[PDB]
């Protein structure tokens, strides 16, 4: 998409595909589940008892993986980018006060 | 007059992929260490029996 | 608990804190009415703020009174508040049977469709001028509407103003603000708790109620009419156990907080006194 | 836990079948769209002529 | 300046709504003082007088 | 005994904090109070509310425009004007489309 | 798509025909139909 | 059944199967019996010496 040969409609289609796949990432993150526990939706940890006495545990750290923790929120690739603004005039100069 | 298009899409995607890879590596290490624990537990059970 | 010399029992007395403004505000519900300083506020839970109806002015009973001066100065104050120099705002001015758009930019300048309009003697809005009767300003428009034979209605970005045949309009004040005026000094603020069927008015001055009303909160939160909490405990000389042997209260209490008589007294895990076994 | 796992496995298998059906729907619709597009292209050529 | 849409048989309409003429001669879309006389003949008479 | 005889009874509702006393004649309320319950349950003390509907003759669409109440009513039963009204499953006239 | 409630994917469809693409009176040679309109009370009042 | 691709007849058949199996659940509950005692038809308790 970053190529300058693409037109506005082409960029729109590409960004539609990008939005669809971002939605898939979010959906998989939200819906992945093990024994009623959302593994990818929480930033907590799990403890496993591996010995025969108390304190013999191993900790698995989970991270909340989604769009928010990876940025990508307004991944607006079909936008406009840097745009040069028009020069001021007397009409809006007086409108400013 | 900066616009709304994302500034560094490739850099952002690289950061996301790097985070995913780090978390996958951590899970793999935990899984290996858990398997080693399983093997040690089996050996200890045999010896105690 | 204190030992009662005349009877030999052990009496435990628990105090109850008088109703406070913070607790009243926490228990405030939709449609509640608060009267402080003689002005009535209606609480809104949807936005969580007090809505008020403010008239322009008018206190004197005759023409030669301060009512006209107060009305003029309040009209001027409203017009000045309508400055909005930075950005333009759109509204609508409606007479008894007709309406017109409105787009002001700054300093209360009337502009209709990019062309400056003018106000007539009777508050009429016209793009043209007859006899140089321009007076194209918010102050002049408001004065013409006030002096007009027929009232008008103005719709803006905020609340809607009604100019009567005086201007009546809604206004918003913060709950924290209203709390500040209520607790500022020895005010006569009163809060009406209304459930839509059942209503009670509580008048409290600077916090605690002074209207000879037993409003208290310490029991479990909320409002209660129990002034004092006193219950008698009898200690068995042989067994050593403690049993409840009735209670007395300053108010009636309607036996609402009545514990069972003769039930063994137990110590909670936290260390309190409780009749529950487990 | 075995009951929960059995329920999850059956549900996921049926969901996979449903997704396959959805893919079929998309393919059929897209074929119809392709034919419409060819007709529109020919109409444009005729207009140019 | 005011732009007004005259209707059949004589009428004054501004912005899709019926318009009224002031007694002094100005044109408006809202009536004030119970003096509407929404007619082009009335507008001409008011302008003349 | 309250219903059969033409007595003057009094009923007090207490929620523990809020109290209301209502006078009752032989089966009805004669205490110059509204005391109506017919809407959905509970005493809403509103005499009657009239809802005015505007019919657009161009297409036949019906919207809500105008509310009248013989009491203050705090606009409890007043829908926002300009909202398109529909017909419920039971044939009643109602505003929500669920 | 999932095994629990609310785990769905939505496919949007479009009504595609002559009406939604225009082209009704394409009229390259200048002979065709328009199927003009249906009158209303406002139209009657405007007509007088 | 919850997939939106299914049509009305498909939903009717699926619900027919569901109703049949619910009837089976009810029948098993009602008819399960031990020594003349309906174990699953009562919410009581049994005492063993």
């Amino acid at each position: 998409a970053t190529t300058g040969t693409n037109s506005d409609s082409d960029l729109d289609s590409i960004q539609d595909e990008i939005k669809s796949r971002l939605d898939e990432i979010d959906r998989v993150s939200g819906q992945t589940q093990f024994n009623g526990v959302n593994v990818l939706a929480k930033d907590g940890s799990m403890k496993i008892q591996v010995g025969a006495n108390d304190g013999e545990t191993i900790t698995i750290d989970l991270k909340k993986i989604d769009s928010d923790t990876l940025g990508l929120n307004g991944f607006n690739v079909n936008g406009k980018g840097t745009i040069t603004n028009k020069a001021a005039t007397v009409s809006d100069l007086t409108s400013a006060g | 007059s900066a616009g709304s298009a994302t500034t560094n899409p490739l850099a952002a995607l690289d950061d996301a992929i790097s985070s995913i890879d780090k978390f996958r590596s951590s899970l793999g290490a935990i899984q290996n260490r858990l398997d080693s624990a399983v093997t040690n537990l089996n050996n200890t059970t045999t010896n105690l029996s | 608990a204190k030992l009662n010399t005349t009877t030999g029992l052990y009496d435990l007395k628990t105090e109850n804190t008088l109703l406070t403004t913070d607790a009243a505000f926490d228990k405030l519900g939709n449609g509640d009415k608060v009267t402080v300083g003689g002005v009535d506020y209606t609480y809104n839970a949807k936005s969580g703020d007090f809505t008020t109806t403010k008239s322009t002015a008018g206190t004197g009973v005759d023409a030669a009174a301060q009512a006209a001066d107060s009305a003029s100065k309040r009209d001027a104050l409203a017009a000045t508040l309508h400055a909005d120099v930075g950005k333009s705002v759109n509204g609508s001015y409606t007479t008894k049977d007709g309406t017109v758009s409105f787009e002001t930019d700054s300093a209360g300048n009337i502009t209709i469709g990019g062309s400056q309009a003018y106000v007539d003697d009777a508050g009429n809005l016209t793009t043209n001028n007859a006899g140089s009767a321009a007076k194209a300003d918010m102050k002049a428009l408001l004065k013409a509407a006030s002096e007009g034979s027929d009232g008008a209605s103005l719709t803006f970005n905020g609340t809607e103003y009604t100019i009567a045949k005086g201007i009546t309009y809604q206004a918003t004040v913060s709950k924290d603000v209203v709390l500040s005026e209520t607790k500022a000094a020895a005010a006569t603020s009163s809060i009406t708790f209304n459930s839509g069927v059942l209503s009670k008015t509580i008048g409290f001055t600077a916090g605690e109620s002074s209207d000879a009303a037993k409003s208290y909160v310490d029991d479990k939160g909320g409002i209660t009419n129990v002034a004092d909490y006193t219950v008698s405990y009898s200690v068995n000389k042989d067994n050593g156990s403690v049993t409840v042997a009735g209670y007395a209260s300053a108010t009636d209490t309607n036996k609402d907080y009545a514990p069972a008589i003769g039930t063994a007294v137990n110590v909670n895990s936290a260390g309190k006194i409780t009749t529950e076994t487990t | 836990i075995a009951n929960r796992f059995t329920s999850n496995i059956k549900g996921l298998t049926q969901a996979a079948r449903n997704a396959n059906d959805g893919i079929s729907v998309a393919q059929t619709t897209e074929g119809a769209l392709s034919e419409i597009n060819n007709n529109l292209q020919r109409i444009r050529e005729l207009t140019v002529q």
